RNA sequence: AACACGGGAAAACUUACCAAGACCGAACAGUAGAAGGAAUGACAGAUUAAGAGUUCUUUCAUGAUUUAUUGGGUAGUGGUGCAUGGCCGUUCUUAGUUGGUGGAGUGAUUUGUCAGGUUAAUUCCGGUAACGAACGAGACUGAAACCUAUUAAUUAGUUUUCUGCCUAUAAGACAGAAAACUUCUUAAAGGGACACAUUUCAAAAGAAAAAGGAAGCAUUCAGCAAUAACAGGUCUGUGAUGCCCUUAGACAUCUUGGGCCGCACGCGCGCUACAAUGGAGUUACUAGAGAGUACCGAGAUUGAAAUAGUUAAGGAAAACUCAAAAGAACGUACAUGACAGGGAUAAAUGAUUGGAAUUAUUUGUUUUGAACGAGGAAUUCCUUGUAAUAUCGAGUCAUUAACUCGAGAUGAAUACGUCC
């Protein structure tokens, strides 16, 4: 649906060649977050799916080569980003900001 | 990360009594501390085991 | 009647019909979860009820 | 104060038969037992408290009363129970 | 004649059958908080020293851990049935599911509410505030308490208010160990001049187990 | 088919009760379905700390926690949990709902 | 450390103020009188806003429940926070405080609690008329960052099978069954980082890269948080409370109406804008945390331009309700003009809640089209899923959010500093 992000989601395919996915069929279910966040979740899911599949039904040196190719371009392809929203605190409209102080 | 005197004193006492048991590996020293000592907190045990290995280095 | 007009107003909506359980106050009422214990009174008995001061 | 004398017996005979009857401090509502204003039952009992006949402990806007030895004697004098009416600990 | 239309039922929401899980436990605490305070104002001369509200599936057993059972040693059944009758009138309790037990506590010193009532007695008697707290704090210490503190604020020295804190033993002020070892009670006593606030906090020992954070106690071989 | 659900404010309590029912279910009971852990309910209340309006606007956070566990038996309607009480600990409610 | 603060978004109650009217919420005890009536209630005419028998007339009902009296209590959102308790704020979010013995001093007092280095920290290495301790810091508790290892499977999900329907070049989709399953989900127990380990810097406490890792500022955000103090706020939260004031023509309590919204102006907290990084018309969308019944949250069907109306399932709830919009996509639309940006002010009308809506409770319809062209002197908040932007839930809530407390959505710039 966010068409500008499509080539970002497709970039796991082109990082190693579409032939690494030619004999593979995927079925992804996305049920959280916003819309741009789901784009990064699918990127992780596609990249990990190739890595996990080549570990289980292919030898290791292919998997290590594939994961090495993923890592040398972008690390977050295979590891999740741990950043999460901070809790709101009283006295301010956000995590860190605070209401204006008047003296006179 | 300056360690408190509680960790350092406990690290020293265990070394004096149980020097032969301890080794230069942090992971083996973890379980021996749970054995040769009684602590209710996991984080304290690692801090003691972390200093013990550094001390015996 | 000496008392046929006493307390004749209909208090059914609720600002003078709801009160604190123990304090009997009409301001700062905590009606959530059916507590009905108004402010300055729920804080005293919070630890007795079970609401522990967590985050 | 001015309450129906038929009702006055209802509080007295119920209080004796249980030793204790409570009421709310909300004078805008009626009692759910006797079906009469809480003001009437409240002031029929505080007057009896000055006889040293009960105790007027108040808790959470609910008042509690407990029959005493003088309460048992005074109740017999008014409602005219037989002299064997000294049950105690039951009614 | 009174044209009153409203009524205030003498019910308890714990007796309700169809009640939400969120509302049930909240109503459990509200009843316990009110019941504890109610018999606190009744057993003041008896030292009620805590309540328990355990049940047996369909009947509720209310247990009183009084530290002085003198008034209820035998007491035929007067107070026990009088208190139970009070529970019926206030909360509309059916008789077949309500019963009251009275229990004693051997650790009289380790109960803070009983000790606080001891201080209130001596102060209202006329004993000096220095002699009253000193005597009660001696009893707390040898009973096994790790530490104790009594805070008294009021008009002790005259019209200008003055507060004093009495300290003994070992006490932790910061951390979660103050939620596992503390035992406190707040009482107020009236004189012919004003109100005096009494605050008693007793730091317990390994009886509420947990063995507070700083501790190594390395065994010897 | 029989269904058991235990709810309390203490997590350590229900785990003891869940184990007890499973251990008790060897006899007078065929199988002991694992304790289905319904998501915890948290009851948050945020209140001002001051009896008046003076001072800095500081609030305090309270929260109750409700732990819900679900057990399913086969047994018999007559036998059910039999004693079903075991002097159950205060604040921990057990109810048995068959079909 | 006063001014969207009293959880204070007051139509009646709240209410403490004002105009009226009644009324005892005069316990207890003595006396008068009195069960041959102490007293109380009352239809109708007038008095009264009043369907307060309040009062004038009139006799009709009930019956010591008590009228008048003296001592005395009681009651008050009355005064006093310069009489108090309790609670909170602040000094004060940083690292500080103490007594036991011993040493110095006639003494208030001092040492311990330091030269130097280090740390977020009197945190430690060291030093030493100090030795040995106690509180604070740390340790501790909650949330987040991880477990294809474990235990679990409904009210969570996936897979398979049967029936049914539909389009494809060839896989599947949907409906309605029904059984194993546990990666996701839920939630318990354990595990996992302690800077250990390498390099360098400072014999030590330690410091800075880099790699590994889910996580390496104490990992982040919070909770608790010592000694001493203010005569800081509240006696209008309390049947917590001392003294004082009023106490039957009440400052008690009740009823009706109004005010707390009153406008020549001054200040504070905020919401919406001054547009094209936009407004308007259509289309596909994507969260988390909340809450709910003896009438509470309300599915579905209908009435219709909208508000809202008439019927109406399931749900005490991972089970039913409960649902995103900022942004995105479509067009020879709007083209820089107070213009279609802006939506105040007024108008004529439709309904909701309420006993009651005028001084518009809230809201629909059509029309009305005001300042406002980025804001002077001054001044506030903020270091990463943070600011900022727009929205959702909850508190209050018969009705009413531009307020507060939370939750997710998209995701900047600028330092890694110095005491000006």
């Amino acid at each position: 649906n966010p068409p500008v992000l499509r080539i970002k989601v497709f970039e796991p395919l082109f990082i190693v060649g579409k032939e690494n996915y030619a004999k593979l069929d995927l079925k992804i279910r996305v049920t959280g977050g916003g819309q741009v966040a789901q784009a990064y979740a699918i990127r992780q899911a596609i990249a990990k799916a190739l890595i996990a599949y080549n570990q289980k039904f292919v030898d290791e040196t292919t998997k290590n080569e594939l994961k090495a190719k993923f890592l040398e371009y972008d690390r977050t392809l295979l590891v999740a980003d741990p950043r999460r929203c901070e809790a709101k605190k009283f006295g301010g409209p956000g995590a860190r900001a605070k209401y204006q102080k008047s003296y006179r | 990360g300056v360690r408190t005197k509680t960790v350092k004193r406990a690290a020293r006492n265990i070394i004096e009594k149980y020097y032969p048991l301890l080794t230069l590996d942090f992971h083996t020293n973890k379980r021996v501390v749970d054995e040769v000592a009684v602590v209710e907190t996991k984080r304290l045990r690692n801090k003691i085991a972390g200093f013990i290995t550094h001390l015996m280095r | 009647g000496s008392y046929s007009i006493y307390n004749a107003h209909p208090r059914n909506y609720g600002n003078g019909s709801r009160t604190c359980r123990k304090c009997g106050a009409r301001k700062g009422l905590i009606r959530k979860y059916g507590l009905d214990l108004c402010r300055r009174c729920f804080r005293e008995k919070a630890v007795e009820i079970g609401f522990q001061k967590l985050d | 104060m001015r309450i129906a004398t038929k009702d006055i017996i209802a509080i007295y005979k119920q209080l004796f038969n249980d030793g204790c009857i409570v009421c709310h401090k909300d004078f805008v509502c009626l009692h759910p037992v006797f079906g009469i204003p809480n003001l009437q039952v409240f002031m029929l009992m505080k007057g009896l408290a000055t006889k040293k006949c009960v105790k007027e402990t108040c808790n959470w806007r609910c008042l509690y009363w407990t029959l005493n030895d003088e309460g048992i004697a005074y109740l017999r004098q008014k409602l005219a129970l037989p002299e064997d009416a000294v049950p105690s600990t039951l009614k | 004649m009174f044209c009153l239309t409203k009524t205030k039922a003498l019910n308890v929401d714990v007796l309700k059958t169809n009640i939400s899980r969120k509302h049930k436990f909240v109503a459990d605490g509200v009843f316990y908080a009110e019941l504890n305070e109610l018999l606190q104002r009744e057993l003041s001369a008896d030292g009620y020293s805590g309540v328990e509200v355990r049940k047996n599936g369909s009947k509720f057993q209310i247990i009183i851990r009084a530290t002085r059972t003198t008034n209820i040693i035998g007491d035929k059944g007067r107070r026990i049935h009088e208190l139970t009758n009070l529970l019926i009138a206030r909360f509309g309790f059916p008789k077949d599911k309500i019963e009251l037990y009275v229990e004693k506590v051997l650790a009289r010193g380790l109960c803070p509410v009983s000790q606080a009532e001891s201080i209130k007695y001596k102060i209202a008697e006329g004993l000096p505030v220095r002699r009253a707290v000193g005597s009660v704090m001696r009893l707390i210490m040898d009973s096994g308490a790790k530490g104790c503190e009594v805070s008294i604020s009021g008009k002790l020295r005259g019209q200008r208010a003055q507060g004093m804190v009495f300290k003994e033993g070992y006490m932790i002020k910061s951390g979660n160990a103050t939620r596992q070892f503390y035992s406190s009670a707040v009482r107020c006593v009236l004189l012919r001049m004003g109100i005096i606030g009494i605050k008693v906090t007793i730091m317990l020992d390994t009886d509420p187990s947990g063995k507070n954070g700083p501790a190594a106690r390395i065994p010897d071989v | 088919n029989i269904t058991i659900t235990i709810t309390s404010t203490k997590v350590k309590a229900v785990e003891s009760l869940c184990a007890e029912v499973k251990e008790n279910g060897k006899k007078k009971g065929v199988q002991v379905k694992g304790p289905v852990r319904i998501p915890t309910k948290t009851l948050r209340i945020t209140t001002r700390k001051t009896p008046c309006g003076e001072g800095s606007k500081t609030w305090d956070h309270y929260q109750m926690r409700i732990y819900k566990r679900v057990l399913s038996m086969k047994t018999t309607p007559e036998t059910v949990k039999e004693i079903t009480s075991l002097k159950v600990e205060p604040g921990v409610e057990l109810e048995v709902a068959m079909f």
